DNA sequence: AAAA
DNA sequence: AAAAA
């Protein structure tokens, strides 16, 4: 048969080392797991400890301002899992701030994302289109994946998350070309 | 679209015979 | 056998050595053209087809 | 590889803030979670309290009457979840009324929608074609997503729901164009 | 992004009202839930009561004999669910009779259909090609969805089922046309 | 919307009657449920009784030797289910013998197949490319679906399995042609 | 209908015999199940015994250095299952070494992969693009599938795994060509 | 007499 | 008669 040379969420060629940390979900001060970096990123966790609280946590990237174009495509792929059921759901998030943030602003926009959730394992390979021009001058737009729950269950989580911004495209070897 | 460099593997033969296999061979 | 007789300057009929008689031979080269892909994946690749009348 | 620039349910660029409310399912008077607004909408809930009853609840939009065309495409994406199993199913709904409604009319049309339902989590990214011309003159057509159950279980629900009407199309950045 | 204007199982523009009934599965006399009607149909149930037995139940349509063509495509979309596990599976069915049937004939042909089945919820959006010319002259061909189980569990079921016959095609609004 | 006239595993127009039988899984002598027949086949079971053992069972077809071509596509669609969990997995199988076989040869080739498996229900609609020329002259190649388990659980199974060999193609009615 | 002649992860025409072995997961010395071989491979296991530990295990292939091209596509298909829940997740791995390795180097790159995971069964048919040029001269790049868990559960596993490198393409019989 |  | 017409 022929190869499908067409896919969603082309992944970065290098990944960050596996780490472990403890976070507390928040509604108005949702923490960020890592320092945001330009365009794509991919990270994995050995043990992510979540305390009992209400709110969300997010993995965030910084939008590239070059190649002026308001509408751009953002993609995500993540296989988060654990030993118990933590009763959470996920969606994309957009927010902006004037400085490098360690948390998420109280006001943000959510974008629906369709994945799979059997018991406590979440897998998704979706993508969406998000505006990139800031609403207030002098700010930087941030996009990422947020895990939200109305009542978290104390436990530990492990998996891998990858985010990409489609500002350019990647070429691959096609033997018939 | 491409005649000379797609048809044949060498040039025209104007010279002495090169191959002798014992008779006609097609 | 017919080569040995030919070296002496003689000739043999096709009934002498019981060989088939050749009537005609034709030789030609086959060419064609190319077709271009126009979708997202195959924009830039080509496929060749050979069609020659004789 | 190449990007898939083709998707179902292009999402609105802005989302409503997360809210909490309590509803009671009904068969002939199914409540509407929010005031219907023109064309697309996306909303999220922190705690949606459902009492024990029979019937359904719906999130509704108002169909845009401009660009006269009877057949149009409507899309949906929703990741509803919770802490317990509430034994429900979902489908699209079409109904019309002469005034702005707070509930659903007793007579309505249902359209099949194919999603995923493991235990109490529902995820879907489907779309369908629905007629937009009103049957009775002077009315406005309403389309949305309805969650139906023959016997609801008392509990609380959380998630995000988004509805779109395909009257126009959205452009995005294609680096190879 | 662009819209996907391509889908399986275009749905009827009108649906039948929700009803409730009780049936008994049978191997040679599988009951039909509703009176078959020409080409497409879509129906929903509030409470479908199934007794403990062995066999199947079916929702059937009548094939349109016009536009003489032996091979045609039939599609299905259904989200059947319940409160307990009834241990069933589903497939397409083809049979013919000289009169309007209330049950399924002892001899029939089954066509594989690929859906999803977590615990007792079944969701599918598949389609298949089925011959339409009758084997014996003077008969009418019938096609539908059959739920089969070697040992049913007493319980009640609810959901929605839709069947379509692709004899013509439906046009929709494409803003770029 | 438009119809998708493109699918995997076009199904046979006639199906075998439902049957019941008892088998014992084997590692080197895996039994065959039915007598292999040329090219496509589709069968359904009311009660398939499996004893406690280790190994696999298979449903096999005979490859058509006409239309000399080494590489050909084989497809499968099956919705096997039951009342309990039997802890099994499935894959495609290729083997050849000089006579009509009742079991599977000790040496065979396996091809990965991606489906769905919630608790004990397996659904798949995949396809793959397999070589058809025999390795040893005078033999006939056999292809089918094999269910394998390192430790089977005694129980009964029911469902439907269909296999097809793509040596020709099927035409269908396209109203716009 | 028409055949889909387009698929991900074209599979090798021959498979390795089923084997059984015992491994211990490791974080910095993740073991390799089989000796890596050039380009594609497919293997199946009857009983894979995993001890209680933290880390991962991998099935690895050796990248073909011919046909100089940095970016190439790698595909995977695997249906791993078992009798109990071992609480694991999977992703692609890239690493290089100067000699034939029996384990995985402490430093490696992970690529997200989207599959399905109900209780302890994992199924996936995804693919990704990975760079093939070595970072340090005189080394050979290795790519494979890694199963990772922060706390493994003692048990036994069975299934089939297949890996392919897209350096060339496979032709198949198309009856309409 | 050979480029038989 | 393999060697652009």
């Amino acid at each position: 048969m022929f190869q499908e040379f067409v896919s969603k969420h082309n992944s970065p060629f290098t990944s960050l080392p596996m780490v472990s940390k403890s976070v507390t979900p928040s509604v108005t001060a949702a923490p960020i797991l890592s320092t945001p970096r330009n365009q794509q990123v991919t990270e994995s966790f050995l043990d992510l400890t979540i305390a009992t609280a209400a709110g969300g946590i997010a993995s965030i990237i910084s939008v590239d301002p070059s190649a002026k174009a308001d509408n751009q495509v953002f993609s995500v792929c993540a296989h988060l899992t654990g030993a118990a059921d933590l009763k959470y759901w996920a969606a994309l998030v957009r927010f902006e701030s004037a400085t490098v943030p360690t948390t998420v602003t109280p006001t943000f926009d959510l974008f629906p994302i369709a994945g799979t959730y059997s018991n406590g394992t979440y897998i998704v390979k979706d993508c969406a289109t998000i505006k990139t021009f800031p609403n207030v001058a002098g700010n930087t737009v941030y996009v990422g994946l947020m895990l939200f729950s109305n009542s978290w269950v104390a436990g530990k989580l492990t998996g891998i998350i990858s985010i990409n911004q489609v500002r350019t495209e990647i070429t691959t070897l096609q033997p018939l070309k | 679209m491409a005649k000379s460099y797609r048809r044949g593997s060498s040039g025209k033969k104007k010279g002495s015979r090169l191959w002798y296999v014992g008779g006609s061979q097609f | 056998y017919r080569d040995v007789i030919s070296s002496f300057g003689g000739k043999t009929s096709y009934d002498a050595d019981n060989r088939p008689l050749l009537l005609m031979r034709s030789n030609f080269w086959a060419s064609g053209y190319d077709v271009d892909g126009t979708d997202q994946t195959s924009l830039g690749q080509f496929s060749g087809r050979v069609q020659q009348t004789f």
